[PDB]
């Protein structure tokens, strides 16, 4: 079993500006997470995990990095195409966590 | 009666202790059948027998039983000899 | 990952049976990935209910859905399917099917995840 | 304890205080006792099973035998099961004692359970089969099976007469154990009462078919689809 | 010699161990009266035994003993046969 | 080590090497081993007279014998003597040896002295009676009888051959021990060897005839009017 | 082949635990001489035993063994008395 | 196991399974097991050459055997010998065992070495004699003489079939052990495989011939003169 | 509790006995009560000396009397006795009886005391 | 063996005033005391017992309490058929002892 | 103690060997004595060689000069001998020869000691 | 194994002072020393040996005492015929030691 936070709720992006999404784990786990990035209506596309590692097809303005319990993820640059609400998945034990997802509004 | 056995034993047959087969090369194995029913009869004869033994083991203050093989053989000759014999009688077994 | 594919929305009375059904494309998956469902019930996130890994026939399931929610699969055709039993007002969530990478008991994660389907009553 | 005789490859068996002529015995070396295991009737050798049908009592001293010869046994069990207060549920095995040598498949139980004081004995009475010896009580991790034994005189003739299954008891015995089939130490399979030591095998390499044991803490119980 | 017996034995005439009478109910007991002096003469009997058995043990490794008995029988048989018998002689027990 | 044997009902004994051809032995069922109580011959059975036949020899090993039947117990003992510096006075029972199971009075006795090395051997030799055993010391806590072994060749015939009073010793041994009768934790009565197993009862019947245990320190020695 | 022998023995020949030598003035001793080569020949016949001894001791279960001796006692009465003899024939020793 | 048999003050061994009718057994107090010095060969005694007769085994289980009767020793040994580690290299001796009770020189080895795991096992399997008993292996300090066991049958016939030189080992078997003969914890002599248990006295005696044990760490070891 | 009676006081030479005695009444005190002595002496409060248990027998007295007085009674007439022997000057000293719950080794006291009389010497 | 002391040896108390006598024992003893009144030439008698129970016969002025080494006993207006010695006696071991009496003076 | 008479000093070619000796009074100082040797290098004290015990014809020696001083004597005229082998100029030294209390392995020391000669080479 | 000091390497005296030789050794063996007398080119006399105790045919002037690891060694009214070199020999272990000697100047 696994614990995961949200953090910020929403956080306010203007498109060209870097977004953080920051994610508390009551475990140390930074290299057993994941992120997604989910658009209104969408399902959620995996775009890092374990730690910094991207998954594919992912642009490298997604990254991020972590130690023990907190990772903090970010985008560069985010555009029009990334107003998506980024979830903290944590998949180190069962049952398995997630924070309930960051909104990000310009 | 599962007729296939599938037995092993000591491997007595016909050695210095640090030049050896550990203590691990000393079974011996091989196959029987059912053959005129002696698995099957084997089986019974070793189902009878734990009354027999419990008992035995109850009776006793023997840790470790070692003696029933040559108890019976200890009998076995008193039987045929119980302190005397008959020359001339029907139950010593003499030809 | 496979496309993931989902059955249409439905509104049941209270008490009624729901069998939702996710037939996702992959033979491959069968051994090398978790069929997983979710229950994304309204202002929440992506509720855990259970997982199937086809290659064995095995199955695991929360305790939230125990005696409610049956877990299985088509090994055939990859063919995710539940049983939502004695559907509730609670249970107001909109299921998705996704792929993860074989369990067992350690770390895992999906890539993709399917657009999922709208379950409710009344 | 009667004295089964084997004549022309036909068992019969003489009585223990009759003048039996035709028996003939000119060595010692004719007469073995010979180890048989529980298999060959058909029970069940799994684990539920085996927990079933042993016991406890405090007040009787454990009794010890030898034997020459054994039937070669498919399954065996190793049981080192703590007491819920941390304590053995089992004794320790006598020097000279060892566990059974000629077994297939070997079912390891360990876990936790409320065992009661006094020796684990078997409920039918019959034999833990251990190396060329048996006895009326179960050893901690020592390997055994259980079987009984038979005494026989032989003519002069030449008869002669591997993997670990790991399993975790939880409440053993009361009313039922909640055994877990252990894959790894994270990974859990619940153990239903339908698994053959060569199912739990094949469930065992399909599972590590495309995988392998990796870290940590997952704790994760698996279920069979039941069909 | 205090005439009156009352004695106690093993009782092993004619039984699971978690399925029966402990290791209690394993003793049998009876009153046997000094008929013809045997009570009397038994104690006797027991009490010049008493130098033969120490020196037995201290003559031995042996450190719980159980042969005593079955080594009489031994020696017994082979006075009826110490490797050989006459049969026309006056010393084998043979009639 | 002779061999009696029971003839008509009368006890002869057979010399051990002479061809004895009336005496008939078919089965070793009819060989048995018996242990007596030192109580046939009349000799005192009381605490002091007990503490005055046992003594101590370091160097002898102890040795152990089994039997088969024996004579029932008036009086038995159970001695647990601690030595004066805090260590056991006797040795640790071997593993199966349990304590004489027939017998109606037992005299525990507890209590301290400066007690030698070596092992608690009987003074004329005579062995300690234990469960269907006997050996030649007296081992801590363990109940206890003295007696002698007879070994007997029966014919084929069907013959087949509780309190406790609580004492405290007091410098065991040297020259006299001062032993108190123990009624309860605080209550004593000086013993004096003219107190029968059954005086002592029926003085313990009496003190209790108007009373009962209550709680603390009075620790107050009572002795007999010698009337 | 020294043929000098100094030996010991058990002093068991014809008491009391703590009136008593101990348990030293147990062993008795003597001399003997290689009279006809006995002092020689036991030995080459000790050294071939050492063989059979290990298989004898690799095949069994008792740990301290006190039965050899018994045992072949056993069989030497079963040699004679194999269950049967004949009274008539050349093979059981009967004068 | 053959048995030999002195007729006419000859040995002659008979067939085991032999229907040896000259061989008369009325008593089995004319069957013997006699304990024999591997001194009789003329094999070499000293200290360099018992360590490399011995050696060692893990997985193999110690047996042991009783006798009669033995050989007197001229030579016996006592080891105790630790790892390397601090562990011990040698088993306690069971209960009941005691050594090597008719010896006159007692080489008594300790010191340290790399002591691998498993029994000290004699290299040609010839038993350790120890008290009217034998066994497989070495026990830590007891004294024991190497030896071998004959059986034999007796026809009726009366037959009846010290010094402590101290030793330390150093690096105990690997290639060589580094011995020093100790005249007292600060006097020693290298020890060279040349000196006899007799030498070894006199030269003890020579040293205190004007002389005697003091008190302080000098730890200084003597080489002998090699003329 | 009884009625305790004391016999009468005297005086005898140094080194010479006198007994001591209270006819006191209560047959069913042999096994309700004790009957227990003291020694007053002058400018001293009650001494204990000893104590008897009839239904028993059985009796008990302190150190400083060992060898001195002898502790009894008439379990018929319940009549206590002392023996003061070899008396000396130092134990002049009013003797009284009085009953006090049976003892055994528990706590216990008399309700009711007698008199008591005087024993001195010269 | 226990032991008890002597408080105050001698007491002034005009007669219907409450007089006080002072028990203290070396023992934690105080359920297992007894008080009497002994009248000069009298036997004692029993007035209370263990700690606070009143002896037959015995009036309610006579009381008194205490805990572990220590018990005050007390006589409420004292009168003149009351001036007598009292003592404080302890029967919790053997021997038993006694303080030597408390006297009571007008 | 003995006179102690030391024989002369010489030089050698370097690798040559020198053989010092001793031939001290004093037949009752093979019981008695140990022979004792030092090398005295310019420079330095009394360093230690060895020494003999001729009563057992015992002998030891620092590890200075394993393997290239042979420390012996004659036993029957008490004189003590060195083998210098492979000598080199740091062996320069003066050679002593001293009666040392039998030393066992405890505290000694000499009350007498020799003139002693030089050894060198080249 | 033994260790030994020198000290002084040098020491002044006037003939008729008295001089001193100080043995400081690494361990506690006062009572396990010796004392010599070298004259140049001369054989080494003992003196005195074990403590104070003196050596055959020693005059009383050789004197010394010492505890554990420290000796002090004196010779009173040194004379023109004692311009010798003092050792300070320690023999309590093997290999024995020795200081390199305090020669003595006027
Ligand atoms: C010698 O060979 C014979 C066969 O020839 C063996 O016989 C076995 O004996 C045991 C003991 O009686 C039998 O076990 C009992 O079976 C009862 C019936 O069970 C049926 O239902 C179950 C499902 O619930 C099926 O699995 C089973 O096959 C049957 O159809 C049970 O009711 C018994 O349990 C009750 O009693 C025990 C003991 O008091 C309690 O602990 C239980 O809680 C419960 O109240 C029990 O299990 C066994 O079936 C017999 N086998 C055969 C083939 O007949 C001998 O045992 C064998 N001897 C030796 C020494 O091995
Ligand atoms: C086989 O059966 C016989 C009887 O037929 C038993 O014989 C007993 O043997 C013992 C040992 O000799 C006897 O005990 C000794 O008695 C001596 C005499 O005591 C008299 O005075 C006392 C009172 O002081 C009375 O109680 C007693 O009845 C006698 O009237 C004592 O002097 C002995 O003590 C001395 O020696 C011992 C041993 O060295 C010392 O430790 C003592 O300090 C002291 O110096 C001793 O007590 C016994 O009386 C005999 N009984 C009978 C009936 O004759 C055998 O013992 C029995 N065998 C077996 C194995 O049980
Ligand atoms: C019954 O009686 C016979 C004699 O009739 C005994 O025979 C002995 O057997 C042993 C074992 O083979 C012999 O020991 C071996 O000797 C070899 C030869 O050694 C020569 O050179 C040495 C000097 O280096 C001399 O001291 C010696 O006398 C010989 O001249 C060695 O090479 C052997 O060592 C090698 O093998 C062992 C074992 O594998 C290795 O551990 C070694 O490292 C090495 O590789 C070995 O030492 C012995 O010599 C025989 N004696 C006689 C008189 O012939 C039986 O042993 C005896 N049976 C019993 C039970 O006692
Ligand atoms: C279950 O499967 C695993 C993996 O196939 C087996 O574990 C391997 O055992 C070998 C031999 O001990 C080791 O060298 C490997 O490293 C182990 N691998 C893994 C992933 O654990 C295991 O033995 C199988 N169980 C049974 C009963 O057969
Ligand atoms: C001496 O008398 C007492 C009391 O009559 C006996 O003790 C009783 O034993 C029973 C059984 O164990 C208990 O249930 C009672 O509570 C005990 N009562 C008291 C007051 O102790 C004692 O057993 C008697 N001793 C002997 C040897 O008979
Ligand atoms: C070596 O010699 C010494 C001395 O001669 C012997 O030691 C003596 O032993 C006796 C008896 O134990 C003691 O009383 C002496 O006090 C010891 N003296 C000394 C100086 O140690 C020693 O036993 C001899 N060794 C051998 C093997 O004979
Ligand atoms: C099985 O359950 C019943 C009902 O609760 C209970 O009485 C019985 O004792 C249980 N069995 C065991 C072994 O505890
Ligand atoms: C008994 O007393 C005497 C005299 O004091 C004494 O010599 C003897 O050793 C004492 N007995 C014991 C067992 O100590
Ligand atoms: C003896 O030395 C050789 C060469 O170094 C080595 O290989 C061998 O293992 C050594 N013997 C032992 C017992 O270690």
């Amino acid at each position: 079993e696994i614990v995961m936070t949200q953090s910020p709720a929403i956080m306010s992006v203007s498109p060209g500006k870097r977004a953080t999404l920051s994610c508390r784990a009551s475990q140390s786990v930074s290299s057993n997470l994941a992120w997604y990035q989910r658009k209104p209506g969408q399902a959620p596309r995996l775009l890092i995990y374990g730690s910094s590692t991207r998954a594919t097809g992912i642009p490298a303005r997604f990254s991020g990095s972590g130690s023990g319990t907190e990772f903090t993820l970010t985008i560069s640059s985010l555009q029009s195409e990334d107003f998506a609400v980024y979830y903290c998945l944590q998949y180190y034990n069962w049952p398995r966590t997630f924070g309930q997802g960051t909104k990000v509004e310009i | 009666c599962n007729p296939n056995l599938h037995y092993w034993t000591t491997q007595d047959e016909g050695w210095i202790p640090y030049f050896g087969p550990a203590a691990e090369g000393i079974y011996t194995e091989g196959i029987m059948h059912n053959q005129n029913g002696l698995i099957c009869g084997l089986r019974q004869l070793a189902n009878e027998t734990t009354q027999a033994l419990q008992l035995f083991l109850r009776a006793t203050t023997e840790l470790r039983t070692f003696s029933i093989l040559n108890r019976k053989a200890i009998d076995f000759l008193l039987q045929r000899w119980g302190g005397t014999c008959h020359i001339l009688g029907p139950d010593c077994c003499i030809e | 990952q496979v496309q993931l594919v989902q059955s249409g929305a439905e509104v049941k009375k209270p008490g009624s049976s729901v069998k939702v059904s996710c037939r996702a494309s992959g033979d491959s998956f069968s051994r090398k990935y978790g069929i997983s469902w979710v229950r994304q019930a309204p202002g929440q996130g992506f509720e855990w209910m259970g997982t199937i890994m086809p290659i064995v026939g095995l199955t695991t399931s929360a305790q939230k859905f125990q005696g409610r929610v049956t877990i299985t699969a088509d090994k055939s055709t990859s063919t995710a399917h539940m049983e939502l039993n004695s559907l509730t007002s609670e249970d107001t969530a909109i299921y998705y099917c996704a792929r993860d990478e074989i369990i067992g008991a350690r770390p895992h994660w999906f890539d993709s995840w399917g657009q999922g389907t709208l379950v409710t009553v009344s | 304890i009667p004295l089964g005789v084997v004549h022309n490859n036909t068992l019969q068996v003489s009585d223990i205080d009759k003048l039996v002529c035709r028996d003939k015995l000119s060595s010692t070396s004719q007469l073995k006792s010979v180890g048989l295991n529980l298999e060959g009737n058909g029970v069940a050798t799994d684990v539920p099973t085996a927990t079933k049908r042993w016991g406890f009592r405090a007040g009787v001293p454990p009794k010890v035998v030898n034997y020459e010869a054994g039937e070669w046994a498919e399954n065996c069990y190793n049981l080192d099961i703590k007491k819920a207060d941390g304590s053995e549920c089992l004794p320790e095995a006598p020097e000279g004692v060892r566990g059974f040598p000629r077994c297939r498949y070997v079912h390891k139980v360990s876990g936790t359970g409320p065992c009661p004081e006094g020796y684990a004995f078997h409920k039918e009475g019959a034999f833990f089969l251990y190396d060329r010896l048996a006895s009326t009580i179960i050893y901690r991790s020592t390997t055994f099976s259980e079987g009984v034994v038979a005494f026989l005189i032989l003519p002069e003739t030449k008869k002669d007469f591997t993997v670990t299954l790991n399993y975790v008891a939880d409440n053993f015995g009361t009313n039922m154990t909640n055994f877990l089939f252990q894959v790894d130490h994270l990974t859990y399979v619940q153990l239903e009462p339908r698994f053959t030591p060569q199912f739990l095998v094949q469930l065992n390499e399909t599972i590590y078919t495309n995988g392998r044991r990796s870290n940590t803490t997952g704790t994760l119980i698996w279920k069979v689809n039941p069909t």
